[PDB]
């Protein structure tokens, strides 16, 4: 039988998981952008 | 422990009164004023009707 733990393998894996960190910092940067940009757009139109 | 949360609470509560009191006297000048004209950053800032 393993000599170890069993692995918490519902979060616990590899360095060079970093490819999460990069693509959800893109989804989650291009999301933030368009909410803010709507943000200023719907912020000037209630200006109005 | 008590004391210290009644007087904290005490603190939040007079803040909250000072903006209330605060909203009161800088908004009556723009409130009383026939055909009124207050400008956007204090209505959004003093919490007022949308637009006016």
């Amino acid at each position: 039988p393993a000599s170890h733990t069993t692995l918490g393998v519902q979060d616990i894996s590899v360095t060079a998981m970093s490819w999460v960190q990069k693509i959800t910092g893109g989804v989650g940067l291009v999301v933030a952008v368009a909410a803010l940009i709507l943000i200023v757009v719907l912020c000037v139109s209630f200006s109005r | 422990v008590s004391v210290a949360s009644f007087v904290l609470l005490s603190m939040v509560g007079v803040a909250v009164g000072m903006c209330m009191c605060a909203r009161r006297r800088c908004i009556t000048p723009y409130e009383l004023t026939p055909g009124a004209t207050v400008p956007f950053l204090l209505s959004l800032i003093c919490c007022i009707r949308t637009a006016k």
